[PDB]
């Protein structure tokens, strides 16, 4: 089996930082103020997801339903689907459009027909084709206390922030619109609300040279400010109508050769700690559109082969699973400090074959943060995801048995709380948990 | 055998731990399914024939259980096994109906031609 | 719908794989003895539409139960003194799927609900269900812009 990934795009709109800056990001292609016909921001219209959107005319009930039943004409036999939103700055849209968007995302699985956001998720809880999560990408200045609890009502569990640089000059000179000391503060309120925080990083930006790229990513996992649970490596591509195309035209910006770039990402993956995953090493842009930058579309395996003859194994949690039988497994945990709280990473491992079975995240709720009403009347601890691959069945109930014993004793908590998605709310109701708002919690 | 040596002696051990007796037989190399499916037929109190056969058909293929439930000559037990077997109900249910109305000794010849117990059929 | 003087039957459906049927007796002021008495299994997904057929034969009529597993399972409700008695020592190997539900409303009106037919197809979820005023057809509307009439043909039964 597995998890079905259905990607939808919202209405093509303008970012909200075009007003007070004067324009959008230097490297961003596409959008309404471009030459691509009827394309969402940061897209070209020639992508296999972005071609299903234009034929659907961005109708969320008809875009998602055509994608779901397409994947079962191939015969994947889907019953657990995780939505992901992309394109634009979805939380910058008007409030009466965003809530009606998410409602028809749920109606394509349940069959309920209505417009109340507070009632559509209740019908979606007893659905049989169920939603395990919704990924919504946004900007770091749109994760305030007003926006983070709107995502809890929508059913969102994972959110993605474009960081793309850890230097102050790069976020200024590329007209990014925020500061790097501001994104390290909104990571803290997001992880204490219970979200899986994934960030985006971009090598080969302007004015960041070859050597500055490797101390950029060494800092990203040594500093306890960031230490997130995921990355999407997006190397810089020069596109036709972008802002950096004129820098390529007048000879004031040149890119990497495709022997030093694959050497770079063979060193970046060497520093990846075992609690984070690398979703993408490059993005799906058809190479006839791109002028300079990445030549081919096979940078993933060319990076794994380049670290074969360096002796270094990429210990990535996207790489280290069954995809070879364990025959045995141990229980280990890892403890790191991330941006205000004590994160732990429980997993079942084999140190010989280097393969993972299950994993879990858990966080002590800090005191400088955590504005939520349910997490203030007493000292609580937040479990953030459970993710078991595939007897080989009781790995879920073992990770919940251990995360609860470690919360009463070592955290000293009176309540444990889950950020389970709507379709998987019934798996926790059997284990003694009860719903209180967005969370599925229990007094210890 | 040693597990079955203790909890087949007391009357109260086969009350609480009646479900692990089903695994204790059905985990052997002789595969003693005929003694597991014998003590199910004596369960007269409630619907626990349903809750035990749905556990015996998980750790074994169902038509392997169906042919063994058919062999101990009680036809009402073989009906409950066949409904769990994703078979077409137009095939086995007419075959089970012809076996019901005959005489008992008439049945024990008809039941053995199906399975391959030709000498046991001939007796 | 109604049965014969004041006794009604209501058919609840939604959000699970089963069909709920209740009953209540009328009175001069309101109703009483309102309770759930049946629990109809057989489906695989939610039940989107269900409707009663008019009582053509006195004491015998049908029941359509459309659902979200693309199936349009039917039922059949009979009356007092026509119950199709079963479970006798000369039993018929009853095939427990056709287990012939049975209850009483108060004491003097008891019914029997069994399974009748089962239809595949429809290629997608079905929306709305309609019977006919006189004949024995059935209209079904689906979610893939289709609309088809179902009819029991002769010499086959199905
Ligand atoms: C919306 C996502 O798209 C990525 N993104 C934006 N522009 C480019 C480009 N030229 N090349 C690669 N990735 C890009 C951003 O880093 C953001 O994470
Ligand atoms: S990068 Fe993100 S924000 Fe900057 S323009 Fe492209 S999409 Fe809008």
């Amino acid at each position: 089996s597995g998890i079905a990934v259905v990607a939808v795009m919202c209405k093509p709109h303008r970012c909200p930082h075009i007003a007070y800056t004067g324009n959008i990001c230097v490297y961003c292609p596409g959008g309404p103020d471009s030459d691509f016909e009827y394309s969402t921001q940061s897209y070209t219209g020639y992508e296999p997801t972005s071609m299903r959107a234009i034929r659907a005319r961005y109708d969320p009930y008809e875009q998602a339903r055509g994608r779901v039943e397409q994947l079962k004409q191939l015969g994947h036999s889907i019953d657990k689907v995780e939505y992901v939103l992309m394109g634009g700055t979805f939380m910058s849209l008007p409030k009466e459009y965003r809530e009606d968007f998410i409602v028809k995302l749920h109606n394509a699985l349940s069959g309920f027909n209505g417009n109340d956001i507070d009632e559509a998720i209740l019908y979606s809880q007893q659905s049989l084709t169920k939603c395990v999560g919704i990924t919504i990408e946004t900007r770091p200045d749109y994760c305030t206390q007003t926006h983070l609890d709107d995502m809890l009502k929508y059913g969102c569990t994972r959110l993605e922030i474009g960081v793309q640089s850890l230097y102050e000059d790069v976020a200024r000179d590329t007209n990014r619109g925020h500061t790097v000391r501001s994104v390290c503060e909104t990571f803290a309120v997001s992880k204490d609300a219970g979200y899986k925080v994934v960030s985006h990083m971009m090598p080969d930006l302007p004015n960041v040279g070859m050597e500055r790229d490797i101390e950029q990513f060494k800092e990203y996992f040594e500093n306890p400010d960031f230490r997130t649970d995921g990355l999407k490596i997006y190397p810089t591509l020069v596109i036709r109508g972008t802002g950096l195309y004129e820098l390529w035209k007048t000879g004031r910006y040149k890119s990497y050769s495709a022997n030093a770039l694959v050497d770079l990402v063979a060193r970046i993956l060497a520093l990846v700690p075992p609690w984070t995953r690398i979703y993408r090493v490059q993005r799906d842009i058809p190479m006839p559109l791109v002028t300079s930058g990445v030549d081919n579309g096979n940078l993933r395996e060319l990076a794994l082969a380049r670290m074969k003859d360096l002796g270094t194994t990429c210990r990535d949690v996207r790489t280290r699973e069954v995809g070879v039988q364990p025959d045995q497994v141990e229980l280990i945990r890892r403890d790191y400090y991330a941006n205000g709280g004590w994160e732990t990473f429980l997993s079942y491992e084999d140190p010989k074959k280097d393969i993972l079975i299950g994993l879990l995240r858990l966080r002590k709720a800090s005191k400088k943060y955590t504005y939520r009403k349910e997490f203030t009347s007493q000292r609580t601890s937040i479990v953030r995801e459970l993710h078991v691959y595939g007897q080989h069945q009781g790995f879920g109930t073992l990770l919940m048995e251990e995360a609860e014993r470690i919360a009463k004793e070592e955290h000293g908590s009176e309540k444990i709380s889950v950020i389970s998605g709507v379709g998987v709310r019934n798996y926790y109701g059997k284990l003694g948990y009860e719903l209180d708002g967005p969370y599925m919690s229990k007094r210890i | 055998d040693a597990v079955l040596n203790v909890l087949l002696s007391n009357p109260e051990y086969k009350k609480k731990y009646l479900q692990t007796i089903i695994t204790a037989y059905a985990s052997q190399n002789p595969q003693n399914l005929s003694a597991a499916l014998k003590l199910i037929s004596e369960l007269e109190n409630s619907e626990e024939k349903d809750s035990c056969v749905t556990y015996l058909c998980f750790l074994q293929d169902v038509n392997v259980v169906y042919k063994s439930a058919l062999s101990l000559y009680d036809v009402s037990l073989a009906l409950l096994v066949a409904q769990k077997s994703q078979m077409d109900p137009r095939e086995y249910l007419p075959f089970l109906q012809e076996l019901q109305d005959n005489e008992p000794l008439r049945r024990k010849f008809l039941i053995d031609d199906y399975l391959g117990n030709y000498e046991k059929a001939l007796e | 719908s109604k049965v014969e003087e004041k006794k009604y039957l209501l058919a609840i459906g939604g959000t699970n794989v089963n069909v709920f049927i209740a009953s209540f007796i009328l009175s001069d002021s309101g109703i009483e003895k309102c309770r759930v008495v049946a629990e109809l299994e057989g489906h695989e997904d939610w039940v989107k539409s269900l409707a009663f057929r008019h009582q053509e034969t006195p004491g015998d009529y049908l029941l359509c139960s459309g659902s979200q597993d693309r199936y349009i399972r039917l039922w059949r409700i009979r009356i007092n003194d026509l119950i199709d008695d079963s479970e006798e020592d000369s039993k018929k190997l009853t095939l427990l799927s056709n287990k012939q539900y049975k209850f009483q409303i108060d004491d003097e009106l008891r019914v029997g609900i069994n399974f009748e037919a089962l239809i595949m197809g429809h290629d997608d979820w079905i929306s709305s269900l309609q019977w006919h005023e006189s004949r024995l057809q059935l209209l079904a509307a689906t979610a893939d812009t289709s609309l088809m009439v179902w009819e029991p043909d002769e010499t086959s039964g199905i």
